[PDB]
């Protein structure tokens, strides 16, 4: 019998099926980009979701139902999640670097100016400003959600969390809308490239964060979270603030200054 | 304010519950805390709980030493650190 | 909704020597064998596609 | 050029490459000082039966072997940086030539007065005339006046290349959409060989550079003969 | 700064709900007002066939290979100018 | 470090066999490919 | 104001990257040539810019920038 | 429970030294051979 | 059982064992690619064909040796095996995620191998610079397969890094401070921090390269207002930290080996060795443009990057002197491992000193993209990283296996390899000053002699690689079981026997707070 507080995890097939699903998604993109075919990509996407679903299912089984998340285990998960966010900060930094590289030194081929000749930028005081207010508002509502949980208030937690998710979804539809209305494309040179790749990665992150809050919502409905033990929700909240802060830097850098 | 959110007291299970109960009775069966040292003499040895006949002891002989001295402590007479000579005695078991 | 968390604690702490990914019954086993089948199938398929692309076609 | 069993740099053809030779000698002297000192001290530590396996106290000797190295790096940095800023110095050149890298050959443009330009390809090994150097000879050499400051501008029209002439102490990368400047000053006439110094596809090994440095008068008539 | 508001008496759930409904969502409401009140089909920009735009080094691996993924014909010309 | 004697000792003759098989497993395939290089190029 | 051998040192462009030096003098020429035709004047005031741009700019760049002016796709403000 | 001790904490058997020689041969051998076959394959297309 | 044990592992020792097997195999692939390089250059003329198939081989050689041999053995292998045993931890913080780190690598390798099978392969160099790496000069799937291989390996190492940092911070004995962990553990925690901050910038860069090749972005295409130089910044911002990543776990192993075979209880100047590794980690993030001294940057930038690059010698120097001070008054055991460690100390110093020559932007003009640079980095990699790996491997093989190597054979192996790697790389300094470029399938006639000696050196190294496979076989065929280990009071990893049981520290260590 063990006299430490750490979790010895049952042998699991999900690491292997995640690794193999990574192969199927990267093969699949290669088959898509070059041999115009999506089959392999479709299978890899499917095995990826089935893996994410069963892996995180077991984590809930291990924590809520089997009680393996001692305070020691919980300290580890906090560190793991801060470290993952930090790695995502450095990822976005490459896209900010690329943008600042191009915009502070516009080449002759653009007309030696920013924005480039021929580019009609969005107004930052229109939908960009609305997007900004939707996300900042959602940071207030998720904070209310957190304090409600800590004070033991099920109804207000769910209400605040619901508002948070609605605002996340609103931001996504407004951004889809802006993408479609926009008079430049990803192919409109380095302005289009920096714009759609930076904002598009961020948008993907809004969707991942929204999904995570929705998982949190259904878990709260089923009384998984105690007033003291709810790390799944803390992680979702930290991730959401990250998505918020990244939007502010995008708004200031790309929408306001680089227009 | 409504309620509806369970407490740890109500809903904590397995080892989380065990660690939580044991904590309230000022006890540390899962070695979450640093044990406090005695004078470590023959008559006042460091008492080393173990659920078996032997347990690895690490002795930080002087504060701020960067090197821990490692040895197996067995059931029986008090043993000494090979380096500073402080005394350790294996006491029992039970824990869980 | 109702707090059935205690029901699930009982079920997932049963001492039946099943690993956590199989411990919720027949469905766990179905979902597992489907996942593992799509993975092994998709892998054989990707090696075949790789073989096909290693040779030119006129 | 390089000759068989060469150990060190090609003999200098410019003041800069001369100044680099002397700096390398300085640096290498120190490299020998340090590598030999470490080898001696190793054999020192391994050649005695005498032991002392108890704790040793660190903060006295830790001082020596932080501070000495620092002074040595200043002794290298000073000359290094003098030379660096001297290679960028305000030039006042008499001629501006452009080289444009391509897969796999160099083109050269002298466009101060006339639109003179030409392609420069490696002589194949099968077409070499006795005494001509495998992989080094071009069909159309880069003729330039000796003892004159020249502005060389380097770009490419496809992938990266790099325009190098070791003898004159020159390497400037050829990047499409960019104009990189270096300055060229031969102290002597002759032929001076370089090779493409950036991986650029199938024939990266087979697109070399030959300078022909001659007096201004001969340069003038060559230019005219070449339109 | 300290914003300009007032509170800091206690940062508990009531205070954060007060900010959600009293400030956060009202801001969303104003910015939604200002937005759907400044946009109504923006006069489509003239097509000059600039070479640093409508880049096509390789066909897209969807459609006819010449259309971006959120192609809007009202505002996005192909390299050969606008369609219908 | 101290050890028991070999439980299944490896005689000189047995090492000679094992070293030979080890070397030939590296050299024979490489050698085949390298030996036939020109038959490939003439294509 | 001549005896031109080649484009002199320009303190605006003191570093190894000379791309902008080629570009500025090419705009500077075609801007001057435009203003001296639009105000009926002497086009050869613009002559220095032409000498410096012809000296520094690759032929292929000048070719391309010229065809684009003709075509009305030139991105620089003239 | 999994088996403990020398020759037991490895995914390959060391029970018979000649069967082991045969495995190690295919293993290290397949790895060293691969680049030579890749180079042969590139020469036989182009 | 096999499947549960070996495909579904949550055990740090078994995952460690998977990493060592993968690394060893990859190492065979890399050795063969390195003989093809030297076969081509062993006499004047053409062996294979154009620089394209040559540079496919040269590119694969670097990717295999760096991502599939050195990083899996040192971080995945030694790191998973030893870090828990040295801090008295029952396993890693995230043992299931730890398994995925391992299983991402064979797919990663399959994609890189696939890249050399399809089309003309990726003859880009391991830097994969556009435009040569772009969709004209490298049309088709080879470069895309290479980008995707690098993605899977970057994810593997990022997940591994989060695991190691969390384990070393969160899972020590409660009384144990960070300043009471052994130097190997320090070395892995700092490597993990560099991986976490460096690899995501690579991922961004090669993603932007993927979109330029397939979604008509122009990040790096001047046609669209892009800049090939931007790719170089992003790549080297990762690329220089990557070489410190490759050597830090080796610095750690060397500290342990030199301490052990001197019969010292601890290395000289422990806190100075921690200070030096943190200083090397930090300085290695602010020097990247010393890889870009010929691209046309401002002289004042070139002066900064020269000066900043040189300061790294100071902390590195503290480590070298501390190793020699640990030897001082030692009861020296002339073990195979000790020979590896001394070879490291001298040969890494030479490679570091040629690194300092290259730090000079003025001199780097003439030495850039020549064999001088190749000689520098093979001194620190073939005779630094690889020497630390061999030293660690023969030291700790009995811990992993329960069996001993034949020491006489191990010494014969070191002697052969020492001659081979020095005969291969020493002459390359001459080739470089004399101006022989990198990435050339063939060279002017004057360069013949040094290329012939170098190529001959590489065949001696092959004989050593072959002898090692035999040496490992002999140990498992003979079955000399370990009885007794010296100096276990200061080497916790040995204290559970050889090999340690599946579960170690089910009952944690006892350590008093005093
Ligand atoms: C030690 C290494 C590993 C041991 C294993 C064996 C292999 C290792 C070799 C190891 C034997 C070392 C021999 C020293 C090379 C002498 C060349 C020289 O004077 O170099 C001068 C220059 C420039 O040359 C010139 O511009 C003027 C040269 C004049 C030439 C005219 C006549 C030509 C004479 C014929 C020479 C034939 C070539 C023979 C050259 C040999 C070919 C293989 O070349 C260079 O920069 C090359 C320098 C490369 C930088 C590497 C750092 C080396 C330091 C560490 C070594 C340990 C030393 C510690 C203190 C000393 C104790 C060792
Ligand atoms: C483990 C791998 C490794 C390590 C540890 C290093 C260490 C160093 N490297 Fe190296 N390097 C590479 C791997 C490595 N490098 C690789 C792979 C490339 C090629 C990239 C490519 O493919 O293009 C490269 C390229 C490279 C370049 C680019 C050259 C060019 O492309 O033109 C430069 C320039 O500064 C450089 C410098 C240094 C410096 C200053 C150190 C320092 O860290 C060395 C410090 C050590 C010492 C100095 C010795 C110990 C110190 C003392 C004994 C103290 C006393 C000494 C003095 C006072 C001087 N390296
Ligand atoms: C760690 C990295 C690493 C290692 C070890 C090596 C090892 C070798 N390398 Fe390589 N090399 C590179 C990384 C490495 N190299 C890189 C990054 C480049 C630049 C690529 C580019 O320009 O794009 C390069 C370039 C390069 C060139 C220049 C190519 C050119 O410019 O055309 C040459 C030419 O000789 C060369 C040769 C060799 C040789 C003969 C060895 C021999 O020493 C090999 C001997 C074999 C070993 C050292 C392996 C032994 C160890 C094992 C098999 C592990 C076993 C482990 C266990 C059992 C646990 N290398
Ligand atoms: C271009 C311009 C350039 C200018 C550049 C100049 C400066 C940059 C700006 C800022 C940085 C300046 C200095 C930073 C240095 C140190 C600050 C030290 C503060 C500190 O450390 O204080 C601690 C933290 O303070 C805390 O968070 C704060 C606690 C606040 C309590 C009192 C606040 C009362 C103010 C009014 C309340 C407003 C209501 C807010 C709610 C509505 C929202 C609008 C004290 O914590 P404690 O005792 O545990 O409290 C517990 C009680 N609950
Ligand atoms: C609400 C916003 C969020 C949208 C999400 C839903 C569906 C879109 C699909 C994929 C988006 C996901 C990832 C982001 C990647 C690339 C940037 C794409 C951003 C985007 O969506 O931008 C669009 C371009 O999409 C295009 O063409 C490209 C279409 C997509 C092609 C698939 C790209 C896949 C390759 C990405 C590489 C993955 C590697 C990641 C590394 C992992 C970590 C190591 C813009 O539309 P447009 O018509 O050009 O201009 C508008 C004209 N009015
Ligand atoms: C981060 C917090 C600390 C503060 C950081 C401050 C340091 C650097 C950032 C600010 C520097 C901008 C200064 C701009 C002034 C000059 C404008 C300019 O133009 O610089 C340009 C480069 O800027 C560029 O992209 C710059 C792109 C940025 C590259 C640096 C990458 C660092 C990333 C790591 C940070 C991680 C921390 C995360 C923070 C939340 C290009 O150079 P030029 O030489 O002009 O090219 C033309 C030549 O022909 C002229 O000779
Ligand atoms: C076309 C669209 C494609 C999109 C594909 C991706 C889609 C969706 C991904 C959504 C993310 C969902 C993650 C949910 C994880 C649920 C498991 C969980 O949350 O587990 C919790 C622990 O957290 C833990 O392990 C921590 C779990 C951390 C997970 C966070 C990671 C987010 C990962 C995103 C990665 C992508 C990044 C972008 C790269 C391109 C359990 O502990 P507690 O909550 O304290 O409970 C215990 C109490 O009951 C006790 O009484
Ligand atoms: C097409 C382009 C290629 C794409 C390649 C994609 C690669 C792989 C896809 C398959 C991965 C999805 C499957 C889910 C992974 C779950 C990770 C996780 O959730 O791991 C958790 C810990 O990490 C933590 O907290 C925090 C860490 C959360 C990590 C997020 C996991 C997703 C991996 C994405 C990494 C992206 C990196 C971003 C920078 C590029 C749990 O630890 P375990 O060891 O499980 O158990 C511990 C037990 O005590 C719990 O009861
Ligand atoms: C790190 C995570 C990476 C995730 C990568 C996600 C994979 C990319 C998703 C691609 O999604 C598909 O894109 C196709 C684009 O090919 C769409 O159909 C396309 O196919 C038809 C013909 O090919 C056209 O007529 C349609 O207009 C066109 O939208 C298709 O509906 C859509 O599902
Ligand atoms: C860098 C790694 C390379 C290391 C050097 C390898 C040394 C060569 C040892 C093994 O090579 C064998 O040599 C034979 C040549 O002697 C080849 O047979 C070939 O040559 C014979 C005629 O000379 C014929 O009898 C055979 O049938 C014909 O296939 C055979 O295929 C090859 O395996
Ligand atoms: C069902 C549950 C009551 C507590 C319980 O389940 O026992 C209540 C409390 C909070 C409710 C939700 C929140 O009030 C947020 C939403 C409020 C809107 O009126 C729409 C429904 C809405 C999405 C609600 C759905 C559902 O009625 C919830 C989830
Ligand atoms: C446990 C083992 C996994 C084997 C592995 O990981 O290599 C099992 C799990 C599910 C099994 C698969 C499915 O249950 C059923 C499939 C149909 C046939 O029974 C054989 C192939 C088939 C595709 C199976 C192969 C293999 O027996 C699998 C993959
Ligand atoms: C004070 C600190 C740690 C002390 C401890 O708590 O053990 C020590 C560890 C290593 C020391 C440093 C290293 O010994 C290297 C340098 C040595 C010089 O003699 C002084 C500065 C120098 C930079 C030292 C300053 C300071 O004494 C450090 C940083
Ligand atoms: C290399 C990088 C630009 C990257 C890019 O062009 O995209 C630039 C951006 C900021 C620059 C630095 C800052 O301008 C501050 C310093 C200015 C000094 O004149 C040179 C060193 C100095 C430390 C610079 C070095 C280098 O040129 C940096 C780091
Ligand atoms: Cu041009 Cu190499
Ligand atoms: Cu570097
Ligand atoms: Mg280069
Ligand atoms: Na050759
Ligand atoms: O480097
Ligand atoms: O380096
Ligand atoms: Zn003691």
């Amino acid at each position: 019998h063990q006299t430490h507080a750490y979790h010895m995890v049952n042998p699991s097939p999900w690491p292997l099926t995640g690794a193999l699903s990574a192969l199927l998604m990267t093969s699949g993109l290669t088959m898509w980009f070059h041999f115009n075919s999506m089959t392999l990509l479709m299978i890899g996407l499917t095995t990826n979701m089935l893996t994410m679903y069963q892996w995180w299912r077991d984590v809930i089984r291990e924590s809520t139902f089997q009680g393996h998340h001692t305070p020691a285990v919980q300290k580890g998960l906090r560190y793991g999640m801060i470290l993952f966010i930090i790695s995502e900060v450095l990822f976005f930094t490459g896209f900010f670097w690329a943008f600042y590289h191009s915009s502070l030194a516009p080449t002759p081929e653009l007309g030696g100016c920013w924005p480039p000749t021929g580019i009609h930028p969005l107004n930052p005081l229109e939908v960009p400003l609305l997007n900004t207010s939707v996300l900042l508002a959602s940071g207030v509502s998720i904070t209310w959600a957190h304090h409600s949980l800590m004070e033991g208030d099920r109804k207000h937690m769910l209400q605040a969390l619901f508002i948070t998710i609605t605002l996340g979804v609103y931001f996504t539809l407004l951004q889809a809308s802006e993408y479609y209305e926009a008079p430049f494309t990803i192919s409109d040179g380095v302005y289009g490239s920096t714009f759609f790749v930076a904002t598009g990665f961020h948008g993907l992150h809004v969707i991942i964060g929204s999904t995570f809050l929705i998982v949190c919502f259904f878990r709260q409905l089923k009384f998984h979270f105690t007033s003291n033990h709810h790390f799944g929700f803390e992680a979702a909240a930290w991730y959401w603030h990250f998505v918020d802060v990244v939007w502010l830097f995008l708004y200031v850098s790309i929408y306001w200054w680089g227009s | 304010s409504g309620g509806g959110v369970p407490t740890d007291e109500e809903q904590a299970t397995g080892l989380e519950r065990e660690v939580m109960l044991a904590a309230r009775k000022g006890q540390d069966p899962y070695n979450i805390l640093a044990p406090k040292a005695t004078s470590g003499t023959k008559e006042d040895p460091n008492l080393v709980p173990s659920i078996t006949n032997k347990r690895i002891v690490g002795c930080i002989c002087e504060e701020d030493n960067s090197t821990v001295i490692w040895f197996w402590l067995h059931k029986g007479e008090a043993q000494r650190c090979p380096s500073c000579g402080t005394h350790y005695k294996l006491v029992p078991h039970q824990l869980a | 909704f109702e707090n059935r968390v205690a029901e699930k604690q009982k079920l997932f702490q049963e001492d039946n020597g099943l690993p956590v990914h199989l411990k919720g019954g027949a469905t766990d086993n179905i979902l597992y064998r489907v996942t593992m089948t799509l993975c092994l199938g998709g892998t054989l398929y990707s090696l075949y596609c790789l073989g096909w692309a290693s040779f030119p076609h006129k | 050029m390089a000759y068989p069993m060469q150990l060190g740099f090609q003999d200098a053809t410019s003041p800069i490459m001369e100044e680099l030779l002397h700096f390398h000698d300085h640096t290498l002297m120190i490299v020998f000082l340090i590598s030999s000192l470490v080898l001696y001290i190793i054999s020192l530590m391994l050649t005695t039966k005498l032991t002392h396996t108890s704790t040793m106290d660190a903060q006295e000797v830790e001082t020596i072997w932080t501070i000495l190295p620092a002074i040595i790096l200043i002794l290298i940095a000073l000359p290094s940086l003098r030379i660096l800023y001297m290679m960028d110095e305000i030039n006042n050149p008499s001629l501006t030539v452009k080289t444009m890298g391509h897969q796999w050959y160099w083109s050269y443009e002298y466009t101060d007065y006339e639109d003179l330009s030409f392609d420069s390809y490696m002589i194949p090994t099968s077409e070499l005339k006795p005494g001509e150097l495998r992989l080094l000879e071009v069909d159309n050499r880069v003729v330039l006046p000796m003892e004159m400051t020249i502005r060389m501008l380097v770009s490419s029209e496809d992938v990266l290349h790099s325009w190098a002439v070791p003898s004159l102490g020159l390497k400037t990368d050829a990047i499409p959409g960019r104009l990189n400047q270096t300055t060229l000053m031969s102290s002597r006439p002759g032929l001076y060989y370089g090779q493409c110094s950036e991986i650029c596809g199938s024939n990266h090994s087979f697109m070399p550079i030959v300078l022909e440095l001659v007096p201004l008068k001969y340069f003038e008539k060559w230019s005219a003969s070449m339109l | 700064a300290s914003a300009a508001k007032g509170d800091h008496g206690g940062t508990g759930a009531r205070t954060w709900r007060f900010l959600t409904f009293g400030l956060a969502l009202p801001s969303v409401a104003l910015c939604t007002l200002n937005s759907w009140l400044h946009s109504g089909h923006r006069e489509r920009p003239a097509f000059i066939p600039y070479h640093h735009l409508r880049i096509r080094t390789k066909p897209f691996s969807w459609g006819d290979g010449n259309h971006t993924f959120f192609h809007n014909p009202r505002v996005n010309p192909l390299p050969t100018g606008y369609e219908k | 470090i101290t050890a028991k004697p070999a439980k299944t000792p490896t005689s000189p003759k047995e090492q000679a066999i094992g070293l030979s098989v080890t070397f030939l497993s590296f050299l024979l395939p490489a050698g085949w490919v390298l030996y036939h290089l020109d038959n490939y190029k003439k294509s | 104001i001549k005896n031109y051998q080649t484009a002199p040192f320009d303190s605006r462009f003191p570093n190894q990257n000379q791309t902008r030096n080629c570009w500025q003098n090419y705009l500077d020429f075609h801007r001057c040539e435009k203003a001296m035709t639009a105000k009926g004047g002497d086009v050869s005031v613009c002559e220095w810019y032409r000498r410096v741009y012809k000296s520094l700019c690759p032929i292929s760049w000048v070719s391309t920038w010229d065809d684009r002016r003709a075509e009305g796709t030139f991105p620089g403000k003239i | 429970h999994y088996e403990e001790g020398p020759g037991k904490n490895i995914p390959f058997s060391v029970e018979n030294k000649w069967r082991l020689l045969a495995m190690m041969t295919l293993f290290f051998g397949s790895g060293f051979a691969a680049p030579f076959f890749i180079v042969r394959h590139q020469l036989l297309k182009k | 059982m096999f499947i549960n044990r070996w495909l579904f592992s949550t055990n740090h020792k078994d995952i460690g064992t998977l990493y060592l097997l993968f690394g060893a195999w990859a190492g065979m692939v890399g050795t063969a690619l390195s003989l093809l390089i030297r076969a081509e250059l062993g006499q004047p003329g053409t062996l294979l064909g154009d620089d394209q198939i040559y540079n496919v081989v040269v590119t694969a050689h670097a990717f295999v040796m760096i991502f599939f041999m050195v990083m899996p053995i040192m971080i995945g292998g030694f790191g998973n095996w030893l870090v828990p045993l040295m801090i008295g931890a029952p396993d890693m913080a995230f043992p299931r995620m730890n398994n995925m780190s391992f299983w991402l690598l064979p797919p990663s390798f399959l994609l890189l191998l696939a890249s050399s099978m399809v089309e003309a392969g990726a003859g880009t160099g391991w830097t994969v610079y556009p435009p040569l790496a772009g969709n004209l000069a490298h049309a088709g799937a080879s470069v895309d397969l290479t980008i995707f291989s690098l993605h899977l390996a970057g994810v593997s190492s990022i997940l591994g890094a989060i695991n190691f940092i969390t384990t070393i911070i969160n899972m020590k004995p409660p009384a144990m401070s960070q300043y009471q962990t052994p130097l190997f553990v320090w070395s892995v925690m700092i490597t993990a921090v560099l991986l976490l901050l460096s690899l995501p910038v690579l991922a961004a860069g090669i993603t932007m390269l993927l979109t330029d090749r397939n979604l008509n972005t122009t990040f790096f295409d001047p046609a669209g207002g892009g800049d090939p130089i931007l790719y170089q910044h992003l790549f080297w911002f990762f690329g220089h930290p990557e070489v410190y990543i490759l050597i830090l776990p080796g610095f750690g192993m060397i500290s342990h080996i030199v301490t052990y075979y001197s019969g010292k209880k601890e290395p000289f100047g422990y806190m100075g060795m921690v200070w030096a590794m943190m200083s090397i980690g930090f300085l290695g993030f602010i020097v990247w443009a010393h890889h870009m001294f010929t691209v046309g940057m401002d002289v004042d930038t070139r002066a900064y990057f020269t000066s900043a690059t040189m300061i790294i010698a100071i902390p590195t120097g503290v480590k070298v002197f501390s190793w020699l001070a640990t030897l001082h008054g030692g009861n020296i055991k002339w073990s195979p491992a000790m020979m590896w460690a001394l070879g490291f100390i001298f040969l890494f110093t030479v490679g570091g000193l040629t690194g300092i020559v290259l730090a000079n932007s003025s001199l780097d003009i003439v030495l850039h993209d020549t064999y001088y640079v190749v000689a520098h980095f093979h001194y620190v990699l073939s005779m630094g990283a690889v020497f630390a790996i061999m030293g660690g491997f023969v030291h700790w093989f009995p811990l992993f296996s329960g069996y001993t190597l034949n020491d006489t054979w191990a010494k014969i192996h070191f002697a052969i390899m020492f001659v081979g790697v020095n005969m291969t790389f020493f002459p390359q300094h001459f080739l470089g000053l004399s101006g022989m470029p990198r990435r050339y399938s063939d060279y002017p006639d004057a360069y013949t002699m040094w290329n012939t000696i170098s190529s001959m050196g590489s065949f001696i190294s092959l004989t050593a690689v072959m002898l090692m496979v035999f040496i490992i076989w002999e140990a498992f065929a003979s079955k000399r079981e370990v009885l007794t280990v010296d100096l276990t009071t200061t080497n916790l990893e040995w204290l559970n026997g050889c090999p340690p049981p599946y579960h170690t520290f089910e009952e944690p260590t006892y350590v008093n707070l005093k």
